[PDB]
């Protein structure tokens, strides 16, 4: 019972990509199969379905004539060819087999990012409050590709820390990190966010300083 | 295209409790061959969806009998007799009767806890950012429950929606609260010819909104 | 041939 997607990658708008799904643990040529994708908003969209022999193919209107599902039963592999990709095609792509239901078993998925952005370091800005506890922050703005990591005082501050999910601003990512400490901790002691953006070799420390 | 709508959006439960999720179609899912191809899928956090129920009421292999599916025509229900930790995640219904195959938008089964007002903080743009010609005003709405909330921005007393981006955390694995950030990004020009910047948080814990403000010039 | 008759 094993499904392993591959082929996901970063691809430019207008570009093409071929996804693959290697199967094992069952009679491959017996089952119809499907592709389903999950967009960043966590919605699920059925993309394509193919009969066991590859004889019959099915698509929703939105991808008809643009996507092509195929399979190689001799190699126990399912394929999805995608063309004229747009930013909205950024998603996790899952293969599955059908028997009792539409998608009895799913793979772990392969990730597709459609974007023309180039590697770009974040700008890191301190968030000091314009004001028992006190909340500080760090703004990590305009980076690509994902991900970034943020810690506070090199990891000495773990409680009361959370980092909001990145959002797309233009075609760059932005997030903030929040830290809450006792009021007697800051500004009496120093509080610094540690930002890392591996793709761009970025490591930044930003100390938070009280506002007027 | 038939539409699948799920209610509620989110269902807060305590472990031990009974749970009921609803799924409705915009038209009858009863197929001409006498079957109703209504299916339920569970997606646990960080994992792939798994089949739970097919043909309305048939449990898939391995699925424990605390799960049960029912309903007919357009109205369907998934019930859980006693919710366990492993049951937490997003439940999607699915219809296979009509072209094209369609998923419902999902229902999150999440953890119930005591109500908590958000802690609201506002942060003026850093001087360093202004050197780059940009100005992002940030508002945190932290550690609130329940998850529903809305934020309003005011510039010089007037509401502002353009340039606002929001981000929501998933339910916190430690204290089961929720948080949200709101970021209003302006040009240096826009920021420097207005002075009063306000973040307004509305949440069921209070009749009046929580207001946080600063004056740029100060 | 399965629920959706996809088994040829």
């Amino acid at each position: 019972v094993h499904l392993v997607e591959s082929g996901g990658a970063l691809v430019k708008p207008g570009g093409s990509l071929k996804l693959s799904c290697a199967a094992s643990g069952f009679s491959f040529s017996k089952y119809g199969m499907s592709w389903v994708r999950q967009t960043p908003d966590k919605r699920l969209e059925w993309v394509a379905t193919i009969s066991s022999s590859g004889s019959r193919t099915y698509y929703p209107d939105s991808v008809k004539g643009q996507f092509t599902i195929s399979r190689d039963n001799a190699k126990n592999t399912l394929y999805l060819q995608m063309s004229s990709l747009k930013s909205e095609d950024t998603a996790m792509y899952y293969c599955s087999i059908s028997w009792d239901g539409a998608m009895d078993y799913w793979g772990q998925g392969t990730s597709v990012t459609v974007s023309s952005a180039k590697t770009t370091p974040p700008s890191v800005y301190p968030l000091a409050p314009g004001s028992s506890m006190v909340t500080l922050g760090c703004l990590v703005k305009g980076y690509f590709p994902e991900p970034v990591t943020v810690t506070w005082n090199s990891g000495s501050l773990s409680s009361g820390v959370h980092t909001f999910p990145a959002v797309l601003q233009s075609d760059l990512y932005t997030l903030s990190s929040s830290v809450t400490v006792p009021s007697s901790t800051w500004p009496s002691e120093t509080v610094t966010c540690n930002v890392a953006h591996p793709a761009s070799s970025t490591k930044v420390d930003k100390k938070i300083v009280p506002r007027d | 295209d038939v539409l699948m709508t799920q209610t509620p959006l989110s269902l807060p439960v305590s472990l031990g409790d009974q749970a009921s999720i609803s799924c409705k179609s915009s038209q009858s899912i009863v197929h001409s061959n006498g079957n109703t191809y209504l299916e339920w899928y569970l997606q646990k956090p960080g994992q792939s969806p798994k089949l739970l129920v097919y043909k309305v009421s048939n449990r898939f292999s391995g699925v424990p009998d605390r799960f049960s599916g029912s309903g007919s025509g357009t109205d369907f229900t998934l019930k859980i007799s006693r919710v366990e930790a492993e049951d937490l995640g997003t439940y999607y219904c699915f219809q296979g009767s009509l072209v094209p195959w369609a998923f419902g938008g999902g229902t999150k089964l999440e953890i119930k806890r005591a109500d908590a007002a958000p802690t609201v903080s506002i942060f003026p743009p850093s001087s360093e950012q202004l050197t780059s010609g940009g100005a992002s005003v940030v508002c945190f709405l932290n550690n609130f429950y329940p998850k529903d909330i809305n934020v309003k921005w005011k510039i010089d007393g007037s509401e502002r929606q353009n340039g606002v981006l929001n981000s929501w955390t998933d339910q916190d694995s430690k204290d089961s609260t929720y948080s949200m950030s709101s970021t209003l990004t302006l040009t240096k020009d826009e920021y420097e010819r207005h002075n009063s910047y306000t973040c307004e948080a509305t949440h069921k814990t209070s009749t009046s909104p929580i207001v946080k403000s600063f004056n740029r010039n100060e | 041939a399965g629920t959706y008759g996809l088994g040829d």
